[PDB]
């Protein structure tokens, strides 16, 4: 009992060393003594709560051993307790074993550090499997332990950590069984405060200095804020009886998303359309235009194109795919054309240019090609001789910065692509760069259609040479 | 090893042989801590040749570097 009090007491210490020295002995104490079962039953407890403390203390900026070492000594604890566990032992009574150590559990689910809510969840995950049991069953009766806390402040007047904990506290909760969470005012009024938050600018919350770990907050807080009401549009009782624009906003403020320069908030929103355009089969006019019509204000003037710009005209066209329409592509050619000037290219070689800026807005407006509906076979001659032609200009060859995006979009009709080639085999240029593209390492549906169709190669190659020219 | 430190010492190939190599590590920077005392002693080294032809050509090298620091 001393030297297990004595692991358990290094456990608290401030210097990471000792905290690992104290995981390690509980470690060596369960796995390699034996001291039998009912000293494991009775330092169970010490021993959750030593090693949460640890994940719970460590400085997140220092090497991730300690916390993984820890976590690890957890995994082998619970595995060892509960070999013949049963459902009675975990629920309260009508003593159970595992009941108090799963309401502490529960008590650690909004933690403002995010490995400790990891750790919890995957605790009771693993308690809940062991008894046959569904995680719902053990967490209805310390559901109001975690609800009833964050009911009772104003949401916007805490710290980020706080409140990122708080929301995806209810988040997880919100998943467990359809009927968990009732839409009461409560969750009304914090899916609200939700919304408002999400929408909110950078100025506004508490504003950016541009220092790193400040802007780090926000981006969190604005993740979670769009996972929290991408849950809450999955369920016919939100929005509906109040018939207001709510939904409506809900889907704004994800397009508003979709336009940022941070890309978890781009994935996170990313995700809630994919979801939202699944699930409801069919779109309003009105919202569609108003999500729409940013996009289509910067694509008017070749001067102030950017490459933020024609990214948000891809995300846009993967997200719709059968809503767009053609000409939007001669647009970009032209647009290509005027920036494209003879002199400015001719200054542009000598020099390592694949950092310039108005190269890599020709690359991202080539980018576009491969997302366009199926009807964008015909920019096939087009796109290849402006290409070609570009390349002529810079004297480059075998090597661009415009080959990735041109191979993505000729790897997408090889038939096409390679009739167009068989029609064009007396001349060296086309040749050689059909060659080159199925040297590179991604051209395999281009390399399949070829030892598909050898036989029509060498048929048309026989016939010229039959013919009898000088070419 | 002789190789990119004499094209990086040169004024005349100086820039771009800077920005390729930059190009080049950046793909690689995971490979820093591998623990092969083998394998992070050549980035190291390459990552020290290319801050020293920075160095070398302020004027000119430093417009290479700022994308990346």
């Amino acid at each position: 009992s001393s030297l297990a009090s004595t692991f358990c007491h290094g456990c608290y210490e401030e210097e990471w060393f000792t905290k690992q020295g104290g995981a390690l002995g509980i470690q060596t104490l369960l796995t390699e003594i034996d001291l039998g079962d009912l000293w494991v039953a009775a330092k169970q407890i010490e021993f959750v709560r030593a090693l949460m403390y640890v994940v719970k203390d460590m400085p997140q900026d220092l090497p991730e051993k300690t916390r993984r070492t820890a976590q690890v000594t957890l995994e082998q604890l619970l595995a060892r307790i509960t070999r013949n566990a049963k459902k009675q032992d975990c629920l309260p009574p009508p003593p159970p074993r595992l009941a108090q150590l799963v309401m502490m559990l529960n008590s650690e689910l909004a933690h403002m550090n995010r490995h400790v809510r990891a750790t919890a969840r995957r605790s009771i995950e693993a308690i809940a499997a062991a008894a046959q049991a569904e995680v719902w069953e053990l967490l209805e009766p310390h559901k109001k332990h975690i609800l009833g806390p964050i009911y009772a402040k104003p949401l916007r007047a805490l710290p980020f950590a706080i409140q990122i904990g708080y929301i995806d506290a209810v988040t997880y909760y919100m998943s467990l069984k359809r009927d968990f969470v009732p839409f009461d005012e409560n969750l009304n009024r914090l899916l609200m405060e939700s919304l408002a938050l999400a929408d909110a600018s950078d100025e506004s919350l508490a504003g950016k200095t541009l220092e790193f770990r400040t802007h780090d907050f926000i981006v969190n807080l604005r993740v979670s804020c769009i996972k929290i009401l991408s849950r809450a549009m999955s369920f016919e009782e939100f929005g509906s009886g109040s018939n207001n624009p709510t939904r409506p906003k809900v889907v704004s403020v994800f397009f508003k998303c979709l336009y940022s320069d941070s890309q978890p908030t781009i994935d996170a929103a990313n995700d809630a359309l994919k979801a939202v355009l699944q699930h409801t089969t069919k779109l309003p006019k009105d919202l569609l235009q108003s999500g729409l019509r940013p996009v289509l204000a910067s694509l008017q003037d070749a001067k102030r194109l950017t490459v933020h710009s024609l990214d948000n005209l891809g995300r846009l066209l993967r997200l719709l795919t059968t809503y767009f329409k053609v000409e939007i592509g001669t647009r970009l050619l032209e647009h290509v054309k005027q920036i494209a000037d003879p002199n400015f290219l001719q200054q542009l070689s000598f020099t390592f240019f694949e950092q310039n800026n108005a190269m890599k807005v020709i690359a991202a407006v080539f980018n576009i090609f491969h997302l366009l509906p199926d009807a964008a076979r015909q920019f096939k001659e087009r796109v290849i001789d402006n290409v070609l032609d570009l390349e002529q200009k810079l004297r480059r060859t075998h090597h661009s910065p415009f080959r990735l995006p041109l191979y993505k979009y000729l790897n997408k009709y090889p038939s096409d692509i390679w009739a167009f080639t068989l029609q064009k085999l007396e001349d060296l240029r086309y040749g050689r760069f059909l060659a080159q593209v199925l040297r590179h390492p991604d051209s395999q549906v281009l390399r399949d259609y070829g030892a598909a169709n050898v036989e029509f190669i060498i048929k048309t190659c026989n016939t010229v040479v039959v013919s009898g020219k000088e070419t | 090893l002789h190789i990119p430190q004499f094209f990086l010492a040169s004024e005349a190939t100086s820039p771009s042989f800077c920005g390729i190599l930059l190009r080049f590590l950046m793909e690689r920077i995971e490979d820093v801590g591998s623990a092969d005392i083998k394998k992070s002693s050549i980035l190291l080294r390459l990552f020290k040749l290319a801050f020293m032809a920075v160095t070398l050509f302020a004027n000119q090298n430093e417009q290479v570097l700022l994308p990346h620091v």
